């Protein structure tokens, strides 16, 4: 079992061999780097449905990495930047070649005494035909791949989502009901007022434990707290800081970037033209297959099959099948641009989350403040309501 | 005259005008592209620019692109500033090219330098010049260094001028004063023939002379 | 033997060597060490690709770390260089693990006297580009270096500050707040004439459009945005059109020389007063520093001084106070 | 949004016709005062010669 | 909760009246805008040919 991996940051095929499946966390990352050109530092991978990876778990763990349920990668500096998904795609040495080989052919004219030479280039187009044909297969899984590696992030999304919601709605409902618990507080901040007093008029077993408290939470020290508490406790400050925290989640909600056109809709009709770009390739291999019958047929038509422009029908049908699949490889790399195409139209959506995502990392900063406060405004009534009554 | 290798000082010196003139204004690329019309000079009385100038051994960059504060042009394009490139004097000593170039948008989506020329830091025997060398304009291009620069900017009628201009300023005249006279008009002559001409791009490029022997010292690379 | 000595050999010479006086020799360094270090890093890839990680966290902790250490070159002016001009992915060496932890107090630092004001708008960029990975929480930590940058002494700075700032509203992270200042402080700098300071702002306009964009563009900057646009007549996605739909930016030189004088900050409420008048009730002149206010005031009004002018007048006069008290500091050195 | 991306597109697009009409009438007379600086030393030279 | 959803619509509805119909209008000075700006640009274009 060799690791099966798509950059879900641009859902496009970079496996991994079985020689990192066993090895470290950071194996993974590092393989990337290298066998893919996608660095560490601004990078991602996460489990779809899942938790992103941590630095211990294997794969399994959250069973994946297979050639159809691969894990999800996303360069961190691909959305950091612009960075419509670069499709910066490899030599088309294979493809130059492809091109050249079928502008000859179709330039190639009738053969006569030739047809041997036109078999061995037909049998080659039709091999070229196959393997681009899978190429373009492999291509339109890796669509697909894209598709799950967009699933993975709407999963993601909704897990980090998820979290922030949790910390955020649970300080945010505790104050709502901390209204009350605010006239209670303000009760509290009057006998506050008199705890101060009181001390005042208390300068200094269970009490040397008491003082013992009092040694890290001193007087102005507290005072400043409650005084703090309460005016960033503005209520507004909230209810502002509310609507914030909604609008942090909205950025989040982008709810047509899911739902984009029904991405499978449109798969089907990939798939589909993938199926019908491996019914021309068979149907080139049959051509081919045709075209050995038929020196076999020339060969013994010395005889029996004396009629003639045998080698001239070759010879059109060979250009003519040729002109046929090139016609196709037009499709096909309309395709391989439509991969980036596609993967800018995705990389939109991404960086809307995104964004959404680090602005609610400034809204989590502060909800790991407001978590502090509310625990600070409840855990002080209790242990400082203790202090003060001194 | 002096020895280069003690003093290794950081360069710095002082700004001038360019004589070429904004005529430059990509007649046809304007009638292209909508962004040049933001050009400083497309849309100024007269024309700043951000000024980027570099010094390189024989192509081999030794400083950065030096850019000039803040100063007004796109009314009049006099420019009496300093600058202080970032070439030690023995820092690539040898071969060294001044190169420079001005960012003015070449277009809203266009702003940036598209002017630049190569001169040698010293002089074509090797002094090093602390004065006013005004440079040869390579207009919609800009500097590149290299000992075979592709926009010369320090190194006929004028270089006549020119020359017999310095030779005499040397101390080389005769008792004889009546020449000098005739000769700065005679000189008038020349220079208006030379304004007439027409078709080139230019700018004056002042070295700013050095507190060391207080003038446009002549250094010598060692 | 290679393995081995990759690492080992490799950061001891790069040290040893190290110590140089030449700034540009030590920023030649830094940047070679970024590209040793990637070949230390290949060098373990190999490794363990051919015969465990916790040696390469080490190393890339080192990598920080002398990333760091680097920084700590008394050649400000080389550091920045070297920063702006190789990348290296900002020594790609903490991220916001630590790459914010260290590098926020390392720049900081680096909130020295302004001579090199260029140096400053640099700068600003390369926290831009800090704020790649490092900024998610301290993006308002930025925001009060946002503020700081503000005080930045170049125009030429400003422009670079424009940059910097279509830059984070990519980055982000921090922007809500300081969203909406930086729209309302530029709806008044919307005319300012700076030709590389108004298109770069034309050009943040168009980023923070993208960034922000949604109807929040429209009330939170179409407000500011009203403060220059002449017509409605701009794809805000671009910055020429967006320009061009503003007015024609108000004479910075007549400014200048106002700016040029002293005791304008008086002179400033006598201004503020003039544009109560203009919207209010002030019909009178009060008794000002007379001779130079009143020369300046009817210059000014007689070189033509329109209605819009006022009010961005006064709020980039705020910045000029600002950078008048910098100037005027400056002036100890 | 979207209608603010298409009036963004048609009022940029009036503008930049504009500002096209502008460049090209400020590129007209740099050309036109060089013309009469050449023409005057034209004919000054002409007179001499 | 209700707070949060308001926390959401209020600024929503911040916007909606702030995206002002003032383009909205501006989208038929295109009309006569366009095709006069053509006729000044082709003649510009002719003037600074000659």
């Amino acid at each position: 079992m060799k690791l099966y991996v798509f950059l879900v940051n641009t859902g496009t095929t970079l496996t991994f061999d079985t020689e990192l499946t066993v090895q470290t966390v950071a194996d993974l990352k590092h393989a990337i780097q290298s066998k893919y050109k996608i660095a560490i530092q601004h990078q991602v991978l996460v489990v779809n449905g899942g938790e992103c990876m941590a630095a211990d778990r294997r794969v399994c763990t959250y069973s994946a990495g297979t050639d159809t349920n691969p894990i999800f990668l996303f360069n961190k500096e691909m959305i950091l930047c612009d960075r419509p998904p670069a499709i910066p795609k490899t030599t088309f040495s294979t493809e130059n070649d492809m091109e050249i080989k079928v502008e000859e052919s179709l330039m190639m004219p009738a053969v006569f005494h030739t047809v041997a030479s036109r078999t061995q280039l037909a049998l080659e187009m039709y091999e070229v035909a196959k393997k681009l044909c899978s190429f373009c297969e492999g291509l339109v899984h890796d669509e697909h791949l894209q598709h799950q590696g967009w699933a993975a992030i709407m999963a993601n999304l909704e897990d980090c989502s998820n979290s922030y919601q949790k910390l955020l709605f649970k300080f945010e409902s505790i104050y709502s009901n901390y209204l009350q618990s605010i006239e209670d507080i303000k009760l509290k901040l009057t006998h506050l007022g008199t705890a101060v007093s009181v001390m005042a008029k208390i300068p200094l077993s269970l009490l040397d434990w008491i003082n013992v408290q009092d040694r890290p939470n001193d007087v102005e020290s507290l005072v400043r707290k409650c005084f703090d508490s309460m005016s960033r406790l503005d209520p507004r400050i909230i209810r502002p800081f509310i609507a914030e925290c909604r609008q942090t989640i909205a950025k989040l909600d982008n709810q047509n970037m899911k739902a984009i056109k029904g991405l499978e809709d449109r798969l089907y009709a990939l798939d589909q033209m993938i199926a019908s770009c491996g019914r021309l390739v068979n149907e080139q291999k049959e051509l081919a297959q045709g075209f050995l019958a038929n020196q076999k047929r020339a060969e013994n038509l010395k005889d029996a099959s004396v009629l003639p422009d045998l080698c001239l029908s070759h010879a059109n049908q060979l250009m003519i099948m040729l002109q046929n699949h090139r016609k196709l490889l037009d499709i096909k790399q309309k395709c391989t641009t439509a991969k980036q195409e596609l993967a800018n139209n995705l990389h939109v959506r991404l960086k809307w989350c995104c964004f959404v995502m680090l602005h609610a990392d400034q809204d989590g900063e502060k909800l790991q403040a407001l978590l502090r406060l509310v625990i600070e405004l409840l855990e002080r009534v209790k242990i400082v309501e203790a202090l003060s009554t001194v | 005259y002096i020895y280069s290798c003690d003093l290794d000082i950081n360069v710095q010196l002082k700004i001038g005008s360019l004589e070429g003139k904004r005529e430059q204004k990509s007649y046809k690329a304007v009638l292209e592209d909508p962004m040049l019309k933001f050009s400083g000079l497309y849309q100024e009385t007269c024309s700043d620019l951000y000024v980027t100038c570099q010094v390189f051994a024989e192509g081999k960059p030794l400083a950065l692109p030096v850019r000039t504060s803040y100063k007004a042009f796109s009314t009049r394009w006099n420019w009496n500033e300093w600058l202080k490139l970032p070439v030690k004097y023995p820092d690539l000593p040898r071969n060294a090219q001044v190169a420079l170039t001005i960012w003015d948008v070449y277009g809203p989506g266009k702003a940036v330098p598209v002017g630049g020329t190569t001169v040698s830091l010293f002089g074509k025997y090797g002094m090093f010049r602390q004065g006013m060398h005004d440079l040869k304009v390579w207009p919609n291009v800009e500097a590149d260094g290299s000992e075979p620069t592709k926009t010369p900017g320090r190194t006929d009628q004028m270089s006549r001028l020119a020359k017999l201009t310095k030779a005499h300023r040397q101390g080389h005249m005769v008792k004889v004063d009546w020449l000098d006279r005739l000769t700065f008009r005679e000189i008038e002559m020349i220079n208006e023939s030379e304004k007439r001409s027409s078709n080139f791009m230019y700018l004056m490029v002042e070295f700013r002379c050095v507190k060391c022997d207080d003038k446009e010292y002549g250094i010598v690379y060692y | 033997n290679d393995i081995n000595i990759y690492p080992e050999y490799i950061l001891p010479g790069i040290a040893h060597l190290a110590q140089d006086d030449a700034t540009i020799v030590r920023l030649a360094y830094a940047e070679n060490i970024a590209l040793l270090a990637e070949t230390a890093l290949r060098f373990l890839e190999l490794v363990q690709l051919k015969n465990y990680d916790t040696e390469l966290q080490a190393l890339h902790e080192m990598v920080q770390q002398k990333v760091v250490t680097l920084l700590s070159d008394p050649e400000n002016i080389v550091k920045q260089t070297l920063m702006e001009n190789g990348i290296t992915r900002l020594c790609v060496f903490f991220g916001r693990q630590k790459a914010n932890d260290v590098l926020l107090s390392h720049m900081i630092t680096f909130l020295n006297d302004k001579n090199d004001w260029h140096l400053r708008g640099a700068f600003f960029d390369s926290i831009v580009g800090v704020a790649a990975y490092v900024g998610w929480q301290s993006s308002s930590i930025l925001k009060p270096l946002l503020q700081q940058g503000l005080s930045d002494a170049e125009e030429f700075v400003i422009v670079k500050a424009l940059y910097a700032l279509t830059c984070m509203c990519q980055l982000g992270l921090l922007q809500k707040p300081h969203v909406y200042e930086f729209a309302s402080d530029i709806a008044p700098f919307l005319c300012h004439p700076n030709l590389w300071i108004r298109y770069g702002a034309v050009g943040f306009i168009t980023v923070v459009a993208r960034q922000i964009s949604t109807a929040d563009v429209y009330c939170k900057l179409m407000p500011y945005l009203d403060p220059y646009i002449t017509q409605p007549i701009i794809q805000i996605e671009r910055k020429l059109v967006l320009l061009s739909v503003l007015k024609e930016p108000v004479s910075r030189s007549i400014f200048d020389y106002a700016l040029r004088s002293k005791d304008i900050t008086s002179l400033f409420r006598h201004l503020h007063m003039r544009q109560k008048k203009r919207n209010g009730s002030l019909p009178d002149c009060p008794p000002p520093e007379d001779p130079a206010i009143a020369q300046l005031l009817k210059k000014l009004l007689s070189q033509g001084m329109t209605e819009e002018e006022e009010d961005k007048l006064l709020a980039l006069k705020d910045f000029m106070m600002k950078s008048n008290k910098a100037k005027a500091n400056i002036v100890d050195q | 949004m979207e209608g603010k991306w298409i009036t963004d597109q048609l009022r940029w697009k009036i503008m930049s016709c504009k500002m096209r009409i502008e460049q090209l009438k400020q590129t007209i007379c740099k050309g036109n005062e060089e013309m009469e600086k050449n023409s005057e030393g034209l004919l000054k030279t002409k007179e001499k010669n | 909760q209700l707070n949060v959803t308001e926390n959401e619509c209020q600024n929503y509805k911040r916007c909606l009246e702030i995206l002002e119909q003032m383009n909205e209008d501006d989208s038929e000075q295109l009309q006569m805008e366009l095709k006069e700006l053509a006729l000044e640009e082709e003649r510009l274009i002719q003037e600074l040919e000659d």
